[PDB]
């Protein structure tokens, strides 16, 4: 069938690694097992005699395994089992022959291609950096040595060390995904493969893959996500090598990586499971390695003399103590002489030996010994904690509500300090909420905030699974493996047990009814609830009502309460965290009472800190937030529910291991159960939690008369406690001065934790007077330190799973090679590997595919043409040269048609594709499509798998929706008001996509786009709704061939083509006439010849012609005549190291109401109306009309609240920042872009900037300064004459239902 | 007056004890809109 | 005055009643809660004391 | 008066730790509803 | 005055390492039982409770009761990675084997972070 080729099995690790369903496997076949489960707790308790006689397929094919390794060995020896991890060694040095010459198949073809095509991609690079340069630096052009090595090793990816191995786990892992592929049709087939590998054998079935070597008369065993575990740290680990080996600041780490990595596999082999209690140390001994370079002689070695402890306490009780002194030594000398940047970079080896074998029992037993704990708190440090919570809400409020106190009850304001900053309603300051700390605490409010319950929506229309009750807890287990009586006490389900799909279908849902679950205590009645543990190492799954709640609990906390307390999202996160390290020593020491502030940091983590939390902490701090919302019981619910019940860790192949457990209310606090826990749940409940961990930052800061600045999102926390200096202070003052204050702090954090029930360690918190880390980042002396090799080790192979999509698995590699050239690295390398990776993708779809193309895969000029060509045009390629410098903002057809230009010039793309993408056939093409997608060439292309399932899925999902809540989202007639609204405002005189674009995600058709696209479409959901609708024929014709669909139509109409009618344009002209010439005759079927406007923008590369000047200055371009020009300077003699005593100012460089939403949409929608086509009253009418369907406003409130009119139609950052915080900009010689076009060349500028040092580089020695000129381009063009007219026709009806808040006002505003 | 400071440090022992009883998970019935000198007393 | 004083002295006699009832720990253990507290407390709707 | 009310002072509102006596046995959910 | 009627103490030992610094630095205060469940088995004969670093009562209070490779292992770390003269990073490597205390480690610990 054809069904079964669209889920494909998942290419990379996206689960735990359960360990009894690897035991489950391996005892369905006669193998001895492991000798360290020879006395397991669920294997010596099932009814293996009932279970191997269910003669399914599953079981009859372990059955033939066995029978054909058990023959393969001998009887002379005793046949061992060895388990993972015991086993990395050996599969770490796994060789297959058989998959070594086939991927030599690919190394063939790909040295082909550096000796046919690498010397053009030279040309292209120093074409590029002399532009961009100018011809007065043309004395320092060369290539870089990544680049040449990349140049003369063109097998980069063949020929390094763990290069075997990853051959062999890769063509075993997919053998083994065909083989799931295959047993999805109920055929006959021989469903085992067998390989032979340099001593033993390899067998491969669908659910084990069992690896023998024979002179050891050894097996080991590994289940379906176990091999992937495997070829993901193969290839990870590879790639880190190949990475740290060509790159010219990394060589010392390769060395250090290989050892580091070896070592720890001969630890496996005794350590077993274990041996992650030593690789989780890995990433302490990378911050203490950065610790080691402080500015003074304090903080210096003590968290890296922390983890050589606990590395020598964790060793010493399994090894001898010989070897735990000679492995503490190799691990203390392999940290130690590294960099800055080096030192950060050994953040890699957390996930490259893999992941350990997860069991509910020891995760069960590690959760009750701290969330079933007795606890014993201060009921002064709460009065304390709870002082200064109740202060922070009422200044967060008097800020929010213009100088207003909350409704405080008059009876309750103790004092006479109080009651005088209540007559004034002055801000409390943190010294009176100290010392007034008794009569602040004691303060009740009254209902003073309006809540919203539903207010995301994008929460409750996640895929979130939901525990069926318990009454039906044994269904969470798989039903082979249940006892006789646990078997009659399942049930069917005829719940998907989804939050999406159940919030869907679930009609009369009134969210003010559904949380008078909780008001009135009705989920403490309710004997249907069940919570249910997952296994990790942040997740668990609630009922349908208390996830409901929950839900709600959270939207209304992070809605109301939470911006109270500030929280202390891309861009605001790297000036608030790269100004705040700003504020370090090392950052303002030329510059050094009240003057100058700096700060030294804390970043700390707190010991178990969710299931810490008790009822008798949290109690009064629930209390404050629900008399404030006027809520009797909400926001305490977690502790009193789990007291109440008992949970369970749920997992289908570990069920209870005692037969006769039936009810929860009966089972001990034992096996897999958590009876009435304590503490709460990670992720329930957070922003509560979040909130009373500032108050008791903010009363350590009080408690140690100091200010701090913190940054806290739950056990992660960072402080920076600030001290104001005089510049004419001595710098010994300054450093004793921070040490002083971040003693006395750290005392007090110490101490208003320990009281309130939570450890933060005296030793484990990183403190330092130079960094601190937030989400996994060492953030460094005002610059982000490099993980170029963490984006290294997933440089991977395939992307996705919902179909053989090579044009999706080529665009992760361009995202990820884009991330390496963010992290620093040169261009011209990051490009030519982003060439030679992708030719590797397309060479390995070829071959080694799961599931026509012999014509094309042997045609070397092709697969270079279409690797290297646009990915907007038709090709594969998702890395323009551009991004390399700077973000892809502004129009991809221009700098699509800019970089084919650039191809053509300097020899790597041939002259026939330009003509030919010049002369392609139009698509079908619609108004709804230009308007959906502008941008856009109404080419003849293949939709997208992952785009069409989604879609699907959407349009499946809100058939049977039925709420209340989101009704007039599904209607019967969306298509065709989406084509009645794109025809009346496309087809006019000037056509404009952009302006309608914005018109139609302003109004309710882009409303019901933007609800539809919240869902939450994972590989479940697709499952689920194309079970309850099927596809089709043609559109599943079209996901299953669509890689060779997409290159055929490349080959058919851009590379193999006469075009005898040759264009008008040729391939000299500036690319944005050759995208407006494109569009003009690509969407003429349906426009008929007007022009496609208001679309394009300059390539940023293309417009400017840069110059570096000369010693005694003066350019070659303002030498002839010009005069339009950015100014980019950075001053001589900067110091990129600790030795920051006279640099010059940092700071933080370049980077980028009172209304419903709703009136807010409809007025933007009325101004880009106004604007665009004309002021009068025909256009005031289509603007009433437009606006009318998202509010209820009249035509005399548009004219009066219509903004005028404009042109408005760290997770990653986006670079390091060394000698970029240093540079001065002056766009002042350039008028005629003072507007996205100047942010490009101010961005472009910084780049090239940072791209002058590399990261071998730590001294500048000169004055740079760069004119970007932009005058005698040929890409310049004068804005041409808006001409107003009036829309002819008359604007769709729209119609839209009242009773949505979710896309309609009903209110006159 | 002294009498004026002990009228104010009498009536947060009893906002105090209100908060020693809603603690307790057997006072979870007392509903959060409600006097924490009157849970006192009660 | 005096009326003040009668009440002070009045409100620290309910204080030591309030005192004498809750479950203050001592050798031997001898008011201890059971889960059945919250669980015969939930069966109502939550009310409201003030006053 | 001055004496007293700072007796419930130091021994009810500095002096007052909270237990929470949690289930860290071997028992089951309906053995600690009794 | 008639305070002590009521509220007893329970002599609390909170380790802000032997049992007698414990007994002789523990301020007594009066506990409050507010969970449930039983709490005979945290006390002890004499009516003190020892309290983990989690605020945890302990069953028994005596769960709450050098080198040389780290501390010089350590040292190497800090002549290798800081900012120093070859020759004076030379001279402080050369007399570190020499070494044979956890003293005079600390003498080139405090003679490499001043210099």
């Amino acid at each position: 069938r054809a069904e079964h080729q669209i889920i494909l099995p998942e290419s990379h690790l996206s689960s735990p690694l359960v360990k009894h369903k690897l035991l489950y496997y391996w005892k369905l076949t006669g193998l001895p097992l492991p000798d360290e489960c020879d006395f397991d707790h669920l294997i010596l308790s099932r009814q293996w005699k009932k279970i191997l006689e269910s003669s399914t397929p599953d079981i009859e094919r372990m059955i033939k395994l066995g029978r054909s390794v058990h023959q393969t060995l001998s009887h002379s020896s005793k046949l061992t089992g060895i388990l993972h991890p015991r086993c990395l060694e050996d599969l770490v040095g796994l060789d297959i022959p058989d998959s070594t010459n086939k991927f030599r198949r690919i190394e063939k073809k790909i040295q082909i291609h550096n000796t046919r095509y690498g010397e053009p991609f030279t040309r292209l690079c120093s074409y590029v950096e002399k532009k961009l340069l100018g011809s007065s630096w043309t004395h320092k052009i060369r290539r870089s040595e990544e680049f040449d090595s990349l140049r003369t090793d063109p097998a980069f990816w063949f020929h390094s060390s763990w290069s075997t191995a990853k051959f062999a786990w890769l063509h075993v892992k997919q053998i083994q995904r065909h083989l799931i592929v295959a047993a999805r049709t109920r055929s006959a087939s021989n469903k085992l493969v067998t390989l032979s590998h340099r001593s033993g054998q390899v067998f491969i079935t669908p659910e084990l893959v069992i690896v023998t070597h024979t002179n050891e008369n050894k097996f080991t065993c590994l289940s379906q996500e176990l091999v992937l575990m495997y070829a993901d740290m193969m290839e990870g680990r590879d790639m880190v090598n190949i990475i740290s080996s060509t790159a010219v600041h990394l060589r010392c780490l390769a060395e250090k990586i290989d050892d580091i990595l070896r070592l720890v596999d001969a630890l496996a082999r005794d350590l077993g499971n274990q041996v992650y209690d030593v690789v989780a140390l890995m990433e302490g001994f990378a911050y203490g390695a950065v610790q080691l370079l402080e500015p003074s002689g304090t903080f210096a070695g003590d968290f890296f003399s922390f983890n050589l402890q606990e590395l020598r306490d964790t060793l010493i009780c399994l090894l001898p103590q010989r070897i735990a002194d000679s492995v503490t030594h190799a691990i203390a000398n392999i940290f130690s002489g590294l960099e800055q940047n080096q030192a950060a970079e050994m953040l890699c080896l957390l996930r490259l030996w893999g992941h350990p074998l997860l069991e509910s029992r020891a995760a069960a037993k590690a959760v009750r010994a701290q969330m079933c704990a007795p606890k014993m708190v201060d009921f002064d440090m709460i009065l304390q904690v709870l002082s200064f919570f109740k202060g922070t809400i009422i200044n967060g409020y008097r800020k929010k509500n213009a100088g207003v106190w909350p409704r405080v009850k008059a009876h309750t304001i103790y004092g006479n300090v109080i009651a005088q900053l209540h007559a004034d309603s002055a801000e409390i300051s943190h010294d009176i909420m100290l010392r007034e700390y008794k009569n602040l605490s004691a303060i009740e409010f009254e209902a003073c905030i309006e809540y919203d319950p539903v207010t995301n929506l994008s929460m409750f229309l996640k895929d979130k699974a939901i525990a069926h009750p318990r009454n039906n807890w044994l269904a969470s287990f798989r039903r082979n493996l249940l006892s006789e009586e646990q078997k009659k006490n399942v049930q069917d389900s005829t719940s998907t047990n989804r939050l999406l799909i159940e919030f869907l279908e679930s009609n009369d849902f009134d969210p003010y009814k559904e949380m008078e679950y909780l008001t009135t205590l009705e989920y403490l009645r309710d004997d249907s609830v069940a919570v249910s543990y997952s296994l990790k190492e942040i997740f668990a799954k609630l009922t349908k009502k208390l996830r409901n709640c929950q839900v709600m609990a959270e939207g209304i906390l992070a809605d109301q309460i939470a911006p109270f307390f500030q929280g202390n999202d891309s861009i605001s996160l790297t000036k608030s965290m790269l100004a705040m390290s700003q504020l370090s020593y090392n950052s303002n020491r030329k510059r050094i009472k009240h003057r100058r502030r700096v700060a030294t940091f804390i970043t700390t983590d707190l010991q178990k800190y969710c299931l810490n939390w008790r009822y008798q902490t949290i109690k009064l701090f629930a209390h404050a937030i629900n008399q404030l919302m006027g809520l009797p019981h909400f926001f305490e619910w977690i502790h009193l529910r789990l007291m109440d019940t008992t949970m369970f860790v749920g997992d289908p192949f570990n069920p209870p291991s005692d037969p006769t457990d039936y009810d929860l209310t009966k089972v001990p606090n034992d096996d897999i159960y958590i009876v009435s826990a304590r503490g709460g749940i990670e992720g329930l409940c957070q922003k509560l939690w979040t909130m009373i961990s500032i108050a008791a930052i903010q009363l350590a800061a009080a408690r140690s008369h100091c200010r701090v600045a913190c940054m806290v999102q739950g056990d992660n926390q960072v402080i920076a406690v600030t001290r104001e200096v005089r510049p004419d202070d001595s710098p010994e003052s300054v450093l004793t001065q921070l040490h002083e204050a971040s003693d006395n702090f750290f005392r007090e954090l110490i101490h208003v934790n320990h009281l309130i029930g939570h450890n933060l360690k005296d030793r484990e918190t990183i403190r330092s007077d130079t960094f601190f880390i937030y989400s996994k980042r060492i953030f460094k002396d005002g610059a982000i330190l490099s993980q170029v090799l963490k984006n290294s080790s997933k440089l991977v192979l395939v992307s996705g799973d919902l179909s053989e999509n090579t044009v999706m698995s080529c665009a992760n590699i361009s995202s990820t090679v884009a991330r390496l050239c963010e992290n620093g690295l040169p261009k011209d390398f990051c490009y030519y590997l982003n060439y030679l990776m992708s030719c590797i993708q397309t060479y390995f779809d070829s071959e080694f595919s799961i599931t026509s193309n012999q014509s094309w895969i042997n045609d070397i000029p092709f697969i270079h043409s279409y690797v290297l060509t646009p990915a907007q045009l038709g090709g594969l390629s998702n890395l323009q040269y551009s991004r390399l410098y700077t973000r892809n903002i502004g129009d991809p057809g221009t700098t699509a048609f800019a970089e084919v230009k650039r191809l053509e010039a300097v020899g790597l793309l041939g002259p026939n594709i330009m003509t030919n993408i010049l002369t392609r056939p139009p698509g079908n093409g619609d108004w709804a499509s230009l308007c959906n997608d502008p941008y856009s060439f109404n080419f003849e292309s293949v939709a997208s798998p992952s785009i069409v399932l989604k879609k699907h899925t959407q349009r499946v999902l809100f058939e049977t929706c039925s709420n209340p809540l989101l009704s007039g989202v599904h209607t019967e007639d969306n298509e065709a008001e989406e084509k009645a609204l794109a025809e009346y405002l496309l087809n006019q005189e000037v056509i404009h996509p952009r302006v309608a674009h914005a018109i139609m995600e302003a109004s309710s058709v882009g409303r019901r786009k933007q609800i539809q696209g919240l869902v939450d479409t994972t590989n479940t959901v697709i499952k689920i709704a194309l079970s309850r609708k099927p596809l089709g024929i043609k559109r599943l014709a079209r996901i299953i061939n669509y890689s060779s669909m997409h290159a055929m139509l490349f080959r058919d109409d851009v590379f193999l083509s006469n075009r005898a009618n040759h264009p008008l344009v040729s391939s000299d002209m500036c690319s944005l006439a050759l995208a407006d010439y494109a569009r003009n005759r690509s969407w003429s079927p349906l426009t008929g010849g007007r022009k496609i406007l208001g679309v394009s923008n300059p390539d940023t590369i293309e417009l400017v012609e840069g110059e570096i000047l000369s010693i005694s200055g003066g350019c070659s371009k303002c030498d002839s005549g010009d005069e339009q020009f950015t100014w980019f300077h950075l001053p001589s003699n900067i110091e990129l190291t600790d030795d920051t005593s006279k640099n010059p100012p940092m700071r933080v460089p370049y980077l980028g109401a009172h209304m419903s939403p709703h009136v807010k949409a409809a007025l933007r929608a009325s101004s880009v109306l106004i604007w665009a086509y004309g002021d009068n009253d025909i256009n005031w009418t289509a603007a009433l009309k437009l606006a009318r369907s998202r509010c209820n406003i009249s035509s005399e409130y548009l004219r009066l609240l219509s903004p005028l009119p404009t042109a408005g139609n760290t997770f990653t950052p986006a670079s390091l920042y060394r000698v970029s915080p240093y540079v001065h900009i002056s766009n002042d010689s350039q008028r005629l872009f003072t507007n996205v076009v100047y942010q490009q060349i101010m961005l472009l500028g910084l780049s090239l900037i940072e791209s002058l040092f590399p990261m071998t580089v730590t001294k500048t020695y000169d004055e740079i300064t760069l004119h970007l000129h932009s005058k005698f381009s040929c890409c310049i063009r004068e804005a041409p004459v808006a001409v107003p007219f009036e829309l002819t026709g008359v604007a769709p009806d729209l119609r839209v239902v009242a009773s949505n808040k979710f896309m309609y006002d009903p209110n006159p505003v | 007056s002294e009498i004026q400071q002990l009228k104010t440090s009498v009536a947060v022992m009893e906002a105090n004890l209100g908060m020693m009883k809603i603690l307790d998970p057997g006072c979870a019935n007392v509903s959060s809109l409600s006097d924490l000198r009157a849970v006192a007393k009660s």
